[PDB]
């Protein structure tokens, strides 16, 4: 029904 | 046993006035040490430990990744409370409440009446104690608010007491799923 | 002051390989991602008739969460987490009536690492019947809290106890129950 | 009320096997954050959380104060532990043991027999429970070891059982303040 | 392993203006500096007999804290630390038995800022007879940790609690204890 | 003077 949303992950230059 | 190395990312929102004023915040923690975060209230990441520099500088650098943290508040914290308020803000359970003594003691000693409220939602609630219509201000103990985990709560409030024939003590509980407080009494016996 | 709050939080754990996904309102848990079963799971099945998630969304993020540990191990230059035992205390779901079905509640909290081992024991015998358990939800301090269900029928006759092992407890931990 | 500002500066001394092994931290925290720290395991400051850089880097600019902390694991740690070690580290004080049933009911019901050790230090500890002369090694809860902050602990183990006639059950304390164990029995008795 | 650890720990606390100075013995205190009477206080009079600490040297580091903390406060931008209300438990020093002398102990644990106020209270009246009280011990979590004695004489016709009021605190906290 | 005690002294920054 209405969606949740979910925030994205980005990596991290090492 | 060997060592273990824990990441944990949380993201929160915060809510006032229903949703007139949000507050993001996007938290990283490495083991037991937040290490960076981004606060919408001010904008950009910062690295609250050194271990942190090195993203808060770099994922400063790139706007795309700025941009979607400034808008969270919206097109992220606002959707989804929009999408479950029907179940959680507004999901109401009534209180159960039961007073009892503990300790079945003859009358003119020493005793402690307890208040238990128990099974309700949401968790802002109100117990007061009163003997023969005069609330009592003092000697109640009281548990707290204890989260039993399934979405309901309960608690306990106990008065000390030195009951005399003919007292008529009286349990009042407040709470958003009742329109007028719900009471239940207890008589010298 | 604040009115509610809504936290998206999941975790990664070397060398157990252990993830989690989940959403918390308020202090509740709405659901979780079932990592094995790749599938999202809601904490009250209404829950699910009003609302909806992809599944998928919590396993990619996960994935992510396996490298960025494995890059902040290195550069924490591996210096590991600490030990921190759990505080255990059994509850009653609902005011004990004999012979009035009910549930045994334990609850373990401040705690990490997010690994811990339950076990409900009645009369000294382990029980399974009907047991249940919730994801590790999170806490401000970083720390986590957990739910440990047993179903059961007030008596006289029984006594009850929840054990529970952790790596920062120098032995299993019980907590006692029984009726009054 | 008006906010508040804490600082809290925070050294310890860690000693293994004696003396053989000492590892000196110099920590400082603001609020509940720590700023900065040396490790003697490191030699130098190192800035925890940001607010630290400016401390962490002067303060090693000045190889005055590097030495008084690269030497306090001797001229203050060791020196210290020496002070102490012959009221703390050898501290000994006996415990005091006393067994009773908790629920005082006609035998043959469900009962909790308590063992109660108390005012003992150091807080290493054993006990266990015989019923019979045989060791009971399951039905037991204990409070785990607590601290009255008078430099004496207690703690609490109980024994879950169904008491009938004739039986003994015997609570036994290992500690290091007694050469031979400590014993109190109990009889089964109806009360 | 790790046998022993040794902390000398400090601390100032602003507007209170109050600091404290003292040593600490795996979890136990040794001594602390009265920064009013200015003179070292060993936690058992014992301990004096072995050792001597120069009350002034306390005295002076408490001065070039107070100075330290003003600077890491307008570093800081101001931010003031927030409220850890603690967890009061109320016990008894020695199992009870009736007409045989004890001491109840009220554990204040796990709190900041290190301000409160406790009062024994004993059929709802304060006591003031032989309590006695101990400065506040730190904890690993930056935290603190403090005791209260009452010392008691048991009995059927009493109750005793102890209040507890600090600001992370809704309202005052009660401890109740009771023979029966 | 009996055995001493000694202390970690403290001195500030700018
Ligand atoms: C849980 O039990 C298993 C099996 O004995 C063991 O491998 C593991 O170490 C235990 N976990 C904890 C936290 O004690
Ligand atoms: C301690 O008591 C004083 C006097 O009632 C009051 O001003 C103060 O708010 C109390 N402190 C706390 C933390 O409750």
């Amino acid at each position: 029904n209405p969606v949740v949303h979910f925030f994205k992950n980005i990596v991290t230059p090492r | 046993t060997r060592p273990r190395f824990l990441w944990q990312p949380k993201r929160e929102c915060h809510f006032f006035n229903g949703t007139e004023r949000v507050r993001f915040l996007d938290r990283y923690f490495y083991n037991q040490e937040e290490s960076v975060r981004f606060d919408s209230d001010v904008g950009e990441f910062r690295a609250v430990t050194e271990l942190g520099r090195p993203d808060a500088e770099y994922w400063n650098s790139q706007k795309d990744i700025l941009e979607q943290a400034r808008a969270a508040v919206d097109t992220y914290c606002r959707h989804n409370y929009g999408v479950v308020e029907s179940f959680t803000v507004q999901r109401r359970v009534q209180p159960k409440v039961t007073v009892y003594p503990s300790k079945t003691q003859p009358l003119q000693h020493h005793n402690l009446l307890v208040c238990s409220v128990s099974g309700f939602y949401p968790g802002s609630i109100e117990v007061r104690w009163f003997l023969n219509g005069q609330e009592e201000k003092a000697g109640m103990v009281s548990t707290g608010l204890i989260q039993n985990g399934d979405w309901t709560f309960q608690t306990l409030v106990m008065l000390e007491t030195v009951p005399r024939s003919g007292e008529v003590y009286t349990c009042q509980v407040e709470h958003p799923s009742v329109t007028s407080p719900l009471t239940v009494e207890w008589r010298a016996r | 002051k604040e009115e509610h709050v809504i936290i998206q939080a999941e975790f990664y754990l070397n060398p157990d390989q252990s993830g989690e996904f989940m959403f918390d309102f308020d202090g509740d848990e709405i659901f979780h991602v079932d990592m094995a079963k790749k599938e999202t799971v809601w904490r009250l099945e209404e829950f699910g008739r009003f609302a909806s998630f992809e599944a998928q969304g919590a396993l990619a993020n996960i994935a992510v969460d396996k490298a960025n540990l494995e890059i902040m191990t290195k550069r924490s230059n591996y210096t590991p987490i600490t030990n921190v035992p759990p505080e255990v205390t059994v509850l009653t779901n609902s005011p004990v009536e004999l012979r009035e079905p009910n549930v045994l509640i334990c609850f373990i909290d401040k705690f990490t690492p997010p690994v811990v081992n339950v076990t409900w024991l009645r009369n000294g015998k382990p029980v399974t019947t009907g047991v249940s358990e919730t994801v590790f939800l999170p806490r401000e301090d970083h720390l986590f809290r957990k739910f440990h269900y047993l179903p059961f029928l007030p008596s006289t006759e029984d006594v009850y106890d929840c054990r529970v092992e952790h790596w920062g407890l120098d032995e299993p931990l019980l907590k006692h129950w029984e009726f009054d």
